[PDB]
């Protein structure tokens, strides 16, 4: 696409500059261009791709919720039209991310750290599509569940319970259960088991790894506090 | 809407 | 343009929805579409136009400063290229706003409240162009000064010293003097005289007008504190 | 850079 003529290394450098400048749409476009070079992504590059799109979709989700709330209260065509405009843009970003994962990040990801990372992203972006779905909603939910489940299976076999990627996956899958799948009990069980198994493995970690794992464990605790 | 904690940037 | 088929009232309604959703690029595009309907703008509509573009240009200015600082410290072509990309986008937004003011908001503005409001915006957007200018810098500075001066002349003749628009104009013109025109003494003199003349006129105001005027007077005080 | 107070949204 529009990044076809730029060097892969220059696209990564510019994605890091865009992050510093809080220019997340540019950051996402640079990372999309880097993925389209066809080479696999390093751990840092995967995180740049995920941070970029998370920030872009985050702004769209926050705007969609404000508009949906105004629309719900109002129930002319303007509020619905504008909510639809934002919704279509959000769907477009999710479709772009899912397209990058399917062409061909997941199929080339053999290591647990990369494969779980991508399958979790696949689960997350189908979850963002499910948040706005009313039509296909069931099928979108199934696609999110399937991706999260494959990621969970690999993570339980290949990573320790304190693995930051494994923890973040479990955190997100528990939120999918709570408010997308209408399975609050599954959500609470998953968050509790994940927290308890990580706590039991903290003794194996260095000071820095302990900081990384406990930060995510606190998010599981925050959710459990709100849910129980 | 009450948003629960998810991984990464709290961008919404 | 792309808003040509939407009703003027629907564009204003959607600009207000976009502001609530913090979607300032959409808000600016809706207000540009409303201006292009050719009718004069009400006080609320002028403020929607200004808030929209101020938020858009504000993000670009903050990003440009981060990139310029990295570039200055670094002195490959990437930092310069990306700073140039953001700079061009910022120049484009300023040119769009200046184009709306010249075609034909200013020429149709006869009342002091509208004419001063637009001439202040003309000064502000030439000031944002001056912040990134290195080439034409002198001519851009002259254009900002000329617009601010015409706005000041009208404001002193037609508005009371506590007029929020008059106060905001003086605040911005004093910042133009301080860091664009390299005239810190003119900046300090203007901020002091404007503050003192407003203080002497507060007794004429209602509780709500007093709140509006004192909010801007505090900004003049904040600058004076940093400058003296 | 140290930015001085200007009118309206402090968007930068
Ligand atoms: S693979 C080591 C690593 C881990 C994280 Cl979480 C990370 C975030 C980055 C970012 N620039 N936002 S880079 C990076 C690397
Ligand atoms: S003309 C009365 C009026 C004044 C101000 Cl400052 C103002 C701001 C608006 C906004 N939606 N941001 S609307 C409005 C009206
Ligand atoms: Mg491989
Ligand atoms: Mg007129």
């Amino acid at each position: 696409g529009a990044m076809g003529s730029m060097e892969r290394a220059s696209l990564i450098q510019k994605a890091k500059l865009a992050e510093q400048a809080e220019r997340y749409e540019d950051m996402a476009a640079f990372m999309k261009g880097a993925v389209e070079k066809g080479e696999e992504l390093s751990c840092e590059e995967r995180n740049l791709l995920s941070v970029a799109y998370k920030n872009v979709v985050g702004g769209q989700r926050a705007a969609w919720r404000v508009l949906s709330s105004i629309e719900q209260k109002s129930n002319g065509p303007e509020v619905r039209e504008y909510r639809e405009k934002v919704e279509t843009e959000l769907q477009g970003v999710c479709d772009t991310v899912l397209g990058l994962l399917d062409s061909h990040l997941i199929k080339e990801a053999g290591d647990a750290e990369s494969r779980v990372f991508y399958l979790k992203m696949k689960g997350d972006y189908y979850r963002y599509l499910a948040e706005v779905a009313t039509g296909d909603k069931k099928r979108i939910i199934d696609s999110a569940r399937s991706a999260y489940q494959e990621a969970m299976d690999i993570s339980k076999k290949e990573m320790p319970p304190t693995n930051p990627i494994r923890l973040g996956l479990a955190l997100n899958f528990s939120v999918f259960h709570y408010e997308i799948a209408n399975s609050p009990e599954e959500a609470i069980s998953l968050a509790k088991t994940t927290f308890d198994e990580a706590m039991a493995d903290l003794h194996t970690l260095s000071e820095d790894s302990y900081k990384d794992s406990t930060l995510i464990m606190q998010l599981l605790r925050d959710n459990l506090t709100l849910w129980t | 809407k009450l948003m629960f904690k998810t991984e990464g940037p709290d961008s919404d």
